[PDB]
């Protein structure tokens, strides 16, 4: 019984950390375009004056 | 007699590697775990087999000063050697010939790390406070960032876009190379918490964790996940030592992230269990400061390199 | 025919007030159980009739014995060793019956006294030996008990060690699942930043038309 639940909880933690990997990659691309947007705001104001 | 559960195929559970004629400053296991690249103070690289003789089947020469840091390239046939003679060198392992010698740095090229996923690219940080990124097939350096204080330890991240550099300036920095195509980029992340210089940097086997050995006699574990708490500091290890030698004492993760090994100046091979943050193995046997420790790619084998011209090569029992 | 449907019992202690709860759940489990027999011995092997169809002896033996009506003790009235009564006195064949019983009991008591004299003369060390053998069986049996106790205890200890080697890994796997949960909440605030970044982008197109 013991090893089947260790891998029956092991592989599940693995799967939602696969989630976690995708998820923080989303955070990566997110703050990336965030800083891109901050730079766009900066230059549009620096152009307007 | 004593029959304690032989882990590896090595003839014995503790093997000393001799043949060097200087301090051994950095070592590395082949990705396929059957080679040793040992770089000594004698400006020479010994290539050992990990099994069946431990035969140093080749001594590659060509640096004019101590080869401070060695990694292997992702396929294991090309080697990246970094030295004090201001020259980093790419060699072919099977052959005994040097492939590409780039010497763009002005002072001792302390630290280097070749990228593990992507192209044949390696970072090198030297005494000029500049951390430079080097692509294999171009003969110019592809990137060059300038800190103000001599670079001691550098690593390339798991994913391949940022560079970690830590030195005498009491703070380790993470820089973004694609964010920087200019010659005076400013640092992205400032991991603080070491109380003096950083000496060694290892990227975790998942890439979310960075290990820093400090002459703060402290191993610190930080997380590099772009979504972190305000303090990226996770773990602290006590136990090893740094002394007046100020050697390049490094970090390593076990191939599983389960242990962390540090080289120390008290001649001891330290191996902590990362989770409980406590000392699993404290192996004696080295007569000089332990410079770098490397965990064998497959088995729990640990091999250490010291400033005593030898390398102990053995397996862990518990 | 279930395979190891088990949660480890040295790790997973059943709570005090969970006995009534788990009891009620098992009770309602019973309530609408599929084929509730409580005589499910039907699927159990047929417990067969007592196999003496070739000895009427044990046949009648069991037919009476289940009624427990005992056999009478053997012929106590003849044992009192009496000659023919009033209505049997005059007839001599009755005194032949008396010859039978009187002579039989005479030699009964004779070989009786012979056996008794034979043991009290001889038997002493025989009883010595057989009581020694009863003590030998005694101590051997308790030795078997101590052994069985020992081996079983060792197995139990091994089981406990195995339970410990698992419960720790299970517990930590679940706590890191909870940390994976908080990591999900982190990426929820990431989705917050997704909304915020799009709202921020909702200014560049504005300036673009402006």
């Amino acid at each position: 019984a013991a090893p089947e639940r260790l891998e029956a909880l092991g592989e599940l933690v693995d799967a939602t950390k696969r989630r976690e990997v995708d998820l923080q990659e989303r955070f990566k691309a997110l703050t990336r375009r965030r800083d891109e947007l901050a730079a766009a705001l900066a230059q549009k104001r620096a152009a307007a004056s | 007699k004593e029959g304690i559960t032989r882990t590896s195929n090595l003839s014995a559970p503790i093997i000393q590697l001799s043949g060097h004629a200087g301090e051994v400053f950095s070592m590395r296991f082949s990705p396929d775990g059957q080679c040793i690249a040992s770089g000594s103070f004698d400006k020479t690289i010994f290539l050992w087999r990990t099994y069946d003789e431990n035969e140093n089947y080749n001594v590659i020469a060509g640096h004019r000063n101590a080869v401070l840091e060695v990694h292997w390239f992702t396929d294991g046939e090309a080697l990246l050697s970094c030295s004090a003679d201001k020259t980093a060198r790419c060699w072919d392992a099977e052959t005994g010939a040097p492939i590409k010698k780039m010497g763009e740095h002005t002072a001792v090229v302390n630290s280097c790390c070749p990228l593990r996923r992507g192209a044949k690219v390696f970072v090198t940080g030297a005494d000029d406070s500049t951390v430079k990124v080097w692509d294999m097939r171009v003969k110019k350096s592809v990137h060059t960032l300038r800190s103000e204080f001599p670079v001691c330890a550098v690593a390339f991240a798991d994913a391949g876009d940022q560079v970690y550099s830590g030195g005498v300036d009491n703070a380790i920095k993470v820089w973004d190379l694609r964010r920087g195509g200019g010659a005076d980029v400013e640092p992205s992340m400032l991991l603080k918490g070491h109380s003096d210089s950083v000496t060694g940097l290892r990227v975790s086997p998942d890439g979310g964790h960075l290990l820093s050995n400090a002459m703060d006699n402290t191993l610190r574990e930080w997380d590099v996940r772009p979504y972190a708490p305000p303090n990226r500091c996770t773990k602290v290890f006590t136990g090893h030592m740094h002394n007046f030698e100020k050697n390049l004492l490094r970090c390593d993760y076990a191939a599983d992230g389960s242990k962390v090994a540090c080289g120390s100046a008290d001649r001891m091979v330290y191996i902590w269990d990362t989770s409980t943050r406590k000392l699993l193995y404290k192996l004696p046997g080295h007569s000089g400061s332990v410079n770098e420790v490397v965990f064998h790619s497959k088995e729990p084998i640990v091999a250490s390199a010291s400033s005593d011209k030898t390398i102990f090569l053995g397996e862990l029992t518990q | 025919n279930e395979h190891l449907v088990d949660a480890l019992p040295y790790v997973d202690s059943v709570p005090p007030e969970l006995k009534p709860h788990v009891e009620a759940l098992i009770e309602e489990e019973k309530r609408r159980s599929t084929k509730l027999p409580s005589d499910y011995l039907r699927e159990m092997p047929s417990v067969r009739a007592p196999k003496f169809d070739d000895h009427p002896v044990l046949k009648t033996e069991y037919e009476r014995v289940r009624n427990k009506e005992p056999m009478a003790p053997l012929d106590s009235v003849r044992y009192r060793l009496e000659p023919p009564p009033q209505a049997r006195r005059g007839d001599v064949g009755a005194w032949k019956s008396s010859l039978d019983n009187a002579a039989a009991q005479l030699e009964h008591q004779h070989l009786r006294i012979l056996n008794q004299e034979l043991l009290l003369k001889y038997g002493d060390k025989a009883w010595r030996a057989q009581v020694a053998l009863d003590e030998a069986a005694v101590r051997g049996l308790e030795a078997q008990l101590a052994a069985l106790r020992k081996e079983t205890d060792g197995l139990n200890r091994e089981r406990k060690l195995q339970q410990h080697a698992a419960g720790s890994e299970l517990s930590k796997l679940e706590r890191q699942y909870l940390s994976q949960v908080r990591k999900n909440a982190d990426i929820e605030r990431a989705c917050d930043r997704l909304e915020d970044a799009v709202a921020a982008m909702e200014a560049e197109l504005d300036t673009h038309i402006r």
